[PDB]
């Protein structure tokens, strides 16, 4: 499940920014250097089984980005592109393959079997954009082979080389805190869970063996070390905060759940 | 169209005075991508803050993780300051930590 994202911001006809990066499953593996004009390898297993093929992959991406920026600048007025605008592209694969492009953060065009098809909502301006993108059919055949053929060879060199990374088990740590206290006479009990990997996790406030269905599970947030973070909050009346506990289940614990108790200075005791 | 950023602040480890930690500010769901995010210590901007590479979600909204290594003390107060074209004024989201029971 490797995919590449592409961010191009056109501030005016003579100023821009370009950000490119590659992703294995959810782990960033590559980054493009605009100045160096070369692929940087975030990890040692990012090179795959390819040795040196990388020079062609660089100059191929270098050419196709040179054509893209100049083509967008040339046809901007014809496509009703008004500065400042941003174009986002994501292309990848998995049994599956995709290549989608957005204009101003909305679905604009997508690459189906062998050509660029407009999203019917994007109107005539997307149809005109597909006319420019479908000018050269050999270029679209190259794009077809990159998604259907070149990518599966990329996953072969990446997934096997870095399988120990995606399948590693990192145990979480957890702690309790008071929340911003919604509503008079009530408390917000917060259960933090950080440092776990992989992403699937189970966390609930408990009264003994009874799961507390008021548990509000937040978003799973990234940590710069590659692990994940999550807050689970429970709102209770000040009196009925007794015998409450947070229970964390994770694949790394092998059934040894983390159990923390709303106790001590949290209550606070006497 | 334009989308206002969601701002979420968290530490890597539980707050313990004198122990090094990592303060995080995850900014997501915004559009366009131009944004300024600062980590604050006692209202003062923290220098040399790292952030991840700009990325976007399935709905094309962008997201960024800002983080820095820090050591909290008892008096310190940390927060995240974000400004964006969707905001009338810079929005400040605090790092919520407990300081134990109040009365001794
Ligand atoms: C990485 C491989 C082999 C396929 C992913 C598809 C890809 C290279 C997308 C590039 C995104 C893009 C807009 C490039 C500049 O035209």
């Amino acid at each position: 499940s490797f995919h590449v994202i592409w961010i191009a911001s056109f501030y005016n006809h003579s100023w821009k920014q370009n950000l490119v990066s590659g992703w294995l499953s959810d782990l960033q593996t590559h980054t493009w250097d605009s100045n160096s004009s070369t692929i940087v390898f975030l990890w040692p297993w990012s090179r795959g089984n390819f040795s040196n093929e990388w020079k062609e992959l660089e100059t191929l991406f270098r050419i196709r980005t040179i054509r893209s920026f100049e083509g967008i600048r040339r046809y901007a007025h014809e496509l009703q592109f008004e500065y400042p605008f941003e174009i986002q592209v994501t292309g990848g694969c998995e049994s599956g393959s995709f290549l989608q492009l957005a204009y101003q953060g909305s679905d604009f065009v997508s690459f189906q079997n062998n050509s660029w098809l407009p999203y019917p909502v994007a109107g005539n301006m997307a149809k005109h954009f597909c006319k420019v993108l479908n000018q050269n059919q050999h270029e679209n055949d190259i794009t077809h082979n990159l998604l259907s053929d070149t990518c599966p060879r990329f996953i072969l060199g990446l997934l096997d080389a870095g399988k120990a990374h995606l399948q590693r088990q990192v145990k979480p740590e957890a702690w309790l805190s008071h929340g911003p206290s919604p509503g008079p006479g009530h408390l917000q009990l917060v259960c933090h869970v950080s440092g776990f990997y992989p992403k699937p996790v189970w966390v609930m406030w408990m009264r003994g063996e009874q799961e507390q269905q008021g548990t509000q599970r937040g978003d799973i947030l990234p940590s710069a070390d590659g692990t994940w973070y999550l807050r689970a909050t429970l709102e209770v009346a000040a009196g009925e905060a007794a015998d409450l506990s947070c229970r964390v289940k994770h694949s790394s614990l092998e059934g040894q759940d983390i159990v923390l108790y709303w106790e001590g200075s949290l209550v606070p005791r006497g | 169209i334009q989308r206002t950023p969601k701002i979420q602040v968290y530490s890597r480890h539980p707050a313990e005075n004198g122990k090094s930690n990592f303060l995080n500010c995850y900014v997501s769901g915004f559009h366009p991508s131009d944004i300024e995010v600062d980590l604050l210590k006692n209202g003062e901007r923290i220098e040399k803050v790292e952030h991840s590479d700009l990325s976007f979600s399935k709905d094309w909204s962008f997201y960024l993780l800002y983080y820095t290594e820090f050591t909290p003390t008892e008096k310190d107060e940390y927060a995240c300051r974000v400004n964006h074209v969707t905001l009338s004024q810079p929005k400040i989201v605090k790092w919520d930590r407990d300081m134990g029971s109040l009365v001794p």
